[PDB]
């Protein structure tokens, strides 16, 4: 609960990895995949012409 | 700073644009320097709050401010306006107190640099002649493509003085005192009287001026004003300056003289910054000096409801109250500012918000006792009521 | 000896009439911007 | 004396020369930082 | 679903212009009219008095 | 929806100098019986 309490910005955290919670089961297959989209992320730093 | 004044606020509003202007003065707060002269333009605004917000766009200073007479503005659709009365100057550059030579007009507009204008000799021209002119500091109205103002000033005269002195039950004296009134320095030739102000045609970049004075028959001394727009009608607002401290306020379907008329109202009686001894009820004829401002704004075609705060002086500064007076003459009020030491003034503008009326009103006064003078303001709204009885 | 007052001639009015500009640019920078930094600063 | 025209001569090319800057400083205030504070300005 | 990936704004596109969607009926007539309103567009670029 | 911006020379008073306005509307699609 007091984790994030000295953080200044709480958008994101550090990675906390995926488990199979419940995909334990005979003949059950946990997987990851990318989603559809590719997002452009402007302005990450500075350009020129 | 503590040695500087401001005073003499001139405030209008527009359609979302207000004018707003100020003077700061050294120390006197009534003839000391003028230091500089202030506008503001900016906008009405909803920023989350209990009622409407300002928010200022452009701050601009008058130059050469020493030559000024008075300053007053008006506001119309996405422009404003400032005219000023300016005086002579002597061959060492420095000007003559109480002296006439033309004046400047300036338009404003939102991201825009100022226009400025000169109007001298041929391009206005007075109903009589003046030695001193003065712009009401209430401020004047745009109509199509000319503007109206108040002013007053020191006129010429050549007539016999024959001066209005209407007063309650009283115990030729009350006469003779009232045609001594309106005349300065004792001299018959010499009068304080009002005038309309018109400037035509300012879109052609080519202003120019003409007046019409109001006779001693039908005026008290003459003081500041304010033009109104009540629907396709005007009004015009007279200061007290004498002995007849009742509120003084005309309807005209026209700008001239001949076609004004006056409400039969006392409410405000103005109490503060006089020099009168005269009692409220029989308001007798005396020479004396009232200096304060106390503006109204009507709420209906016919100025029979109209809104206004009255000031008494009390033994700890004064004390204050908002008022609505209805076509009944019934009275509604409600007492404000008890945290300030001081109010002296008060001009009130309207306009509609939130699908209601709001009123604004500007004041000059005094927080604590040992303070500058300074100007506040305030925000209210009126509520429609009807009542079963 | 006279070159010497010329180029002195020269070069005060070159640098008197060029250093106006800090004037104008110092007055605007007081007067225009300093304010309108103040007031968004109050707004953000 | 020679050296004194020569002194003149290297102070006048070296502050005309920096005065430059001045006359580019202003113009960039005035061309690119005003306008945009009024913006910004009215947008908050 | 891709098609806006890449784009810093996504407020306004390119022209798609209208079809008479099920407006093929006897006597069924399709058409375009202008709106009511005509709205001013503020400061599209600076100006001077 | 459609929307149009149209971009104009002209003069709102008939002193004034020339000035270029822009204004913006919408297209409306419509369907009528017979
Ligand atoms: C899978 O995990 C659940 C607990 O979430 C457990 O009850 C179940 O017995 C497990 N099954 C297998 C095959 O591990
Ligand atoms: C109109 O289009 C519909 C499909 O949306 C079709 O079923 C119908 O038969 C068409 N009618 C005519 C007259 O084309
Ligand atoms: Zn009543």
């Amino acid at each position: 609960d007091t984790t994030d309490d000295d953080k200044v910005d709480t958008t994101i955290k550090p990675v906390e990895y995926y488990k199979p919670d419940g995909c334990n089961k005979t003949n059950d297959h946990f997987t990851m995949q990318p989603g559809v989209n590719f997002y452009t992320v402007p302005n990450l730093g500075p350009s020129s012409s | 700073s503590a040695d500087e004044c401001y005073t003499n606020p001139s405030f209008s509003i527009g359609s979302s644009i207000y004018m707003f202007s100020q003077e700061i003065r050294k120390t006197d707060c009534t003839t000391g320097e003028i230091l500089s002269i202030q506008i503001v333009l900016g906008r009405i605004v909803d920023k989350g709050q209990q009622g409407p917000q300002a928010s200022p766009l452009l701050v601009w200073s008058v130059p050469n401010p020493k030559i000024i007479n008075s300053c007053a503005v008006a506001a119309g659709d996405e422009t404003g306006w400032v005219l000023c009365s300016v005086t002579l100057t002597a061959a060492s550059g420095e000007p003559i107190p109480h002296m006439f030579d033309g004046f400047w007009l300036y338009k404003f507009e939102p991201d825009t640099e100022v226009v400025a204008y000169r109007i001298t000799g041929f391009a206005y021209l007075l109903d009589k002649v003046y030695d001193s002119v003065f712009i009401g500091k209430g401020g004047g109205i745009q109509r199509g493509n000319d503007l109206y103002f108040q002013m007053f000033g020191l006129s010429r005269n050549r007539q016999s003085i024959k001066a209005l002195c209407e007063h309650g039950s009283c115990l030729g004296g009350y006469q003779v005192l009232c045609d001594r009134a309106v005349m300065s320095f004792g001299s018959e030739e010499s009068l304080i009287s009002n005038a309309y102000l018109k400037v035509n045609d300012v879109a052609s970049g080519k202003p120019t001026i003409i007046s019409q004075t109001f006779p001693p028959s039908d005026s008290y001394k003459g003081s500041n004003g304010r033009i109104y727009t009540i629907g396709e009608r005007y009004g015009i607002y007279l200061a007290p300056s004498s002995w007849n401290r009742y509120l003084r306020f005309g309807l005209t379907p026209d700008i001239s003289v001949r076609s004004t008329t006056w409400l039969k109202e006392k409410d405000p009686i103005m109490k503060v910054l006089t020099t009168c001894t005269n009692t409220d009820k029989d308001m007798c004829p005396e020479i004396c000096n009232t200096r304060g401002y106390q503006d109204i704004f009507p709420l209906s075609e016919d100025s029979s409801f109209y809104t206004y705060i009255g000031i008494t002086p009390s033994n700890e500064g004064t004390k204050s109250f908002v008022a609505v007076k209805d076509d009944a003459g019934h009275v509604a009020s409600i007492t404000i500012l008890p945290n300030y030491y001081s109010i002296t003034s008060a001009t009130i503008s309207c306009f509609m918000y939130k699908e209601e009326i709001w009123c604004i009103a500007v004041t000059e006064g005094r927080k604590q006792k040992e303070n500058p003078q300074r100007i506040y303001a305030h925000s209210y709204r009126v509520q429609k009521m009807c009542f079963n009885i | 000896l006279k070159a010497i007052q010329a180029m002195l001639k020269i070069i005060q009015d070159e640098v008197n009439s060029k250093l106006e500009m800090l004037v104008s640019l110092d007055q605007l920078v007081k007067t225009e911007i300093k304010p309108k930094v103040s007031l968004i600063n109050t707004a953000v």
